[PDB]
């Protein structure tokens, strides 16, 4: 923890980027978080929504 | 656009509606803007 000031910057950047990537697996209310599934199992009128 | 259809399947004429008529005969676009008018013409055709 001597160089903790330099290590915290790296840790914070990596953690924020990991969170940003992991946000891609959330539904946000849709039926599935995978785009291809919800565009290849629904009609375009409901695929839009 | 004027033509004749059955008593049922008239609901297939709409943006993004499935059905044999809507899939092979007369498909409305999804972003359609306008009106659909249906009225019985049996005694003029039957």
């Amino acid at each position: 923890s001597a160089l903790g000031k330099l290590q915290d910057v790296v840790n914070q950047n990596a953690q924020a980027l990991n969170t940003l990537v992991k946000q891609l697996s959330s539904n946000f209310g849709a039926i599935s978080s995978v785009l291809n599934d919800i565009l290849s199992r629904l009609d375009p009128p409901e695929a839009e929504v | 656009d004027s033509f004749v259809i059955r008593g049922d399947e008239v609901r297939q004429i709409a943006p993004g509606q499935t059905g044999k008529i809507a899939d092979y005969n007369y498909k409305l676009p999804d972003d359609f803007t306008g009106c659909v008018i249906a009225w019985n013409s049996n005694n003029l055709d039957s």
